[PDB]
Order: C-alpha cells, then sequence, then structure tokens
C-alpha cells in the first residue's frame, strides 16, 4: 500500500496560475496527475515515469503546464498557467509500483482523495 | 530444475526497445507479465517518443519465449527457460518480402523478480512508400509455427519462421525470420531436438491509453515431439 497526499488547487479566475503538489509515503514509480469535470470522465493531464526520463503532457495541457518530481521526497509537482474555466475540475495525484507511464486510469494502482480547482 | 522453476507462477515483464528504421529513431516501453503454465504472455507497449514510425505488427516479434509452455514430456528442449535466470541473447534479422529489414540485438534476463527484455533495431533499404513505411499493415496478427534446432557450436538454437501480415488490400506481406540465441551465463543449458513452438496472438487498443501503444496477448506451445 501507498498514500498520496495532495496539497495546493483552490479557487482562481481565468489567466491566473495554480500550483499542485503531491507527497507520496514511499518511493513509487511513473505518477500522474489527472482531473474529472464535474460529471465527465477522468482524464489523464501530465506525468512523469518512474526513470523520469519519460515525460507526457495531454492535447489539451498543450505547453501550459510543467510536471516535476522529487524520488527523494517522493512528491510530483504541477503548476498551471493561462488557466481557463474549463481548467474547473477534481485534480487527482495518481502513481503505479511499475515504472512505465501509461495514461489510461486502470493502470495507476494508488490514487489521492481529489483537490479542487476552479477557475 | 531451476530455470524452470522460476516459471511456475505468473512472472512481471519488462519490455524496453530503442529502434532506428532508415534514420526515424523511436523508443518503446512496455509491461505485463508471463504464465508459462498456460503459455500466456501479455503486454502493454506505448512509444515514449510520439508516433510510432512502423506498423505495430512489425514488432510483434521483437517484443519472450522461455514464457512457452512446454508439455512435461518435453522439459529437456526447453532452451529458453534452462538459460535462466542468467539469461539469454536474442539476435534476429528480420526480411520484409520486396522491402528493408530489421535486425535486432535483445538481452532477455530476469533483473530481480521481473523478466527484462531489452532490445536495439535497426531496420534499413524501406520504401518510403511500402506496406511498412505508408502503415498498409492491418492492426491484427495471425498464427505461425516457430521452428527451433540446436546449435551445438554455439552452444545455443537456431530459430526461423516466416510471419503473415495482412495488408489493407487483401494481400499479404511475408517477414522471413532468422533467429539465433545465445546463453548469456556460463552454466550449462538445454540444446534440444528438432521441434517447434506454436504461436497465436491478438492485438487491441485500450480505449483510455492515449498516447501511441499497442496492446499484445501471446499463446505459446511447445510441440513437434511425441
Ligand atoms: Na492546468
Ligand atoms: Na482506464
Ligand atoms: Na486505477
Ligand atoms: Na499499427
Ligand atoms: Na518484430
Ligand atoms: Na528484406
Ligand atoms: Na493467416
Amino acid at each position: 500500500q501507498v498514500q498520496l497526499v495532495e496539497s495546493g488547487g483552490g479557487l482562481v479566475q481565468a489567466g491566473g496560475s495554480l500550483r499542485l503538489s503531491c507527497a507520496a509515503s514511499g518511493p513509487t514509480g511513473a505518477m500522474a496527475w489527472f482531473r474529472q469535470a464535474p460529471g465527465m470522465e477522468r482524464e489523464f493531464v501530465g506525468g512523469i515515469s518512474g526513470s523520469e526520463t519519460d515525460t507526457y503532457y495531454a492535447d489539451f495541457v498543450k505547453g501550459r503546464l510543467t510536471v516535476d518530481r522529487d524520488n527523494v521526497k517522493n512528491t510530483v509537482d504541477l503548476q498551471m498557467n493561462s488557466l481557463k474555466p474549463e481548467d474547473t475540475a477534481v485534480y487527482y495525484c495518481a502513481a503505479r509500483r511499475r515504472v512505465t507511464l501509461f495514461t489510461s486510469r486502470a493502470d495507476y494502482d494508488f490514487w489521492g482523495q481529489g483537490t479542487q480547482v476552479t477557475v | 530444475s531451476k530455470g524452470e522453476e522460476l516459471f511456475t507462477g505468473v512472472v512481471p515483464i519488462l519490455v524496453e526497445l530503442d529502434g532506428d528504421v532508415n534514420g526515424h529513431k523511436f523508443s518503446v516501453s512496455g509491461e505485463g507479465e508471463g504464465d508459462a503454465t498456460y503459455g500466456k504472455l501479455t503486454l502493454k507497449f506505448i512509444c515514449t517518443t510520439g508516433k510510432l514510425p512502423v506498423p505495430w505488427p512489425t514488432l510483434v516479434t521483437t517484443f519472450v519465449q522461455c514464457f512457452a509452455r512446454y508439455p512435461d514430456h518435453m522439459k529437456q528442449h526447453d532452451f529458453f527457460k534452462s538459460a535462466m535466470p542468467e539469461g539469454y541473447v536474442q539476435e534476429r534479422t528480420i526480411f520484409f518480402k520486396d522491402d528493408g529489414n530489421y535486425k535486432t540485438r535483445a538481452e532477455v534476463k530476469f533483473e530481480g523478480d521481473t523478466l527484462v527484455n531489452r532490445i536495439e533495431l535497426k531496420g534499413i533499404d524501406f520504401k518510403e512508400d511500402g506496406n511498412i513505411l505508408g502503415h498498409k499493415l492491418e492492426y491484427n496478427y495471425n498464427s505461425h509455427n516457430v521452428y527451433i534446432m540446436a546449435d551445438k557450436q554455439k552452444n545455443g538454437i537456431k530459430v526461423n519462421f516466416k510471419i503473415r501480415h495482412n495488408i489493407e488490400d487483401g494481400s499479404v506481406h511475408l517477414a522471413d525470420h532468422y533467429q539465433q540465441n545465445t546463453p548469456i551465463g556460463d552454466g550449462p543449458v538445454l540444446l534440444p531436438d528438432n521441434h517447434y513452438l506454436s504461436t497465436q496472438s491478438a492485438l487491441s487498443k485500450d480505449p483510455n491509453e492515449k498516447r501511441d501503444h499497442m496492446v499484445l496477448l501471446e499463446f505459446v506451445t511447445a510441440a513437434g515431439i511425441t
């Protein structure tokens, strides 16, 4: 078992920026952020392979976001720029035991509890 | 024995490939598990550098025959498991009818409790509008027999077979495989009698996987010795 502790997010209006952070109880493989708009399906946002050699961002996250990772602190961070009201959603930290940065939610083993972001 | 006891249950698998086909470079990472008691392999791959420059079906054979089911009467002919945990080198040349060829070198071995297949692939001389670089291959796979003979001189095996790749216009493109497997360790391995592996594969897509990817299921059973 491994626990993910989210922080950050909250309330902003269009154009602003927001930061999310996730701290893992132990070391892990691929780490990613997902989001779920109010009644929509959880979609992948961005993440980093366990080896940090592979970074992937969804199509809608253009170059507006940056994920970085810290294998010593066991944390993945996300920073959001040029926020639009379509970015409103509950953001989830996710991690896998294994290293590969798949993007389906079913490939992830550990989940945060969900952090609200409102633009 | 020792090598075969590593395969009594489910074994995690990691696959890492670096490729260069006509100068177009790419990397693939894959993971899943094998269960040699059923002769069953399940894997998902993603191209971590973007779009894969060749059709996914042309890499199936390159992406762990130690997971074949060998019947009990054929156990002494299972070279692949006998070379474990130290592993074996799998080298191939793959000749696509009237087109280019792949040259692959892989190391298949245990890294901890995971069976890892690390591959380098170079393809050359493909026609940029052939069936391959033109992505005219259907996204499917058929059944093949993999023929195995001992290569006593090289303390390994020689393997050859011909893959049928179905084409979108209803024709078939043959991919002619020549393979040699050599043990990495210096321990003793099983040099088999002539036999073959009956292999069957199925390819699919993960509807939630946003990256270019392949899901592969393989069933592999050894036969040809009474
Ligand atoms: Na964002
Ligand atoms: Na999923
Ligand atoms: Na999940
Ligand atoms: Na394909
Ligand atoms: Na192949
Ligand atoms: Na050829
Ligand atoms: Na056929």
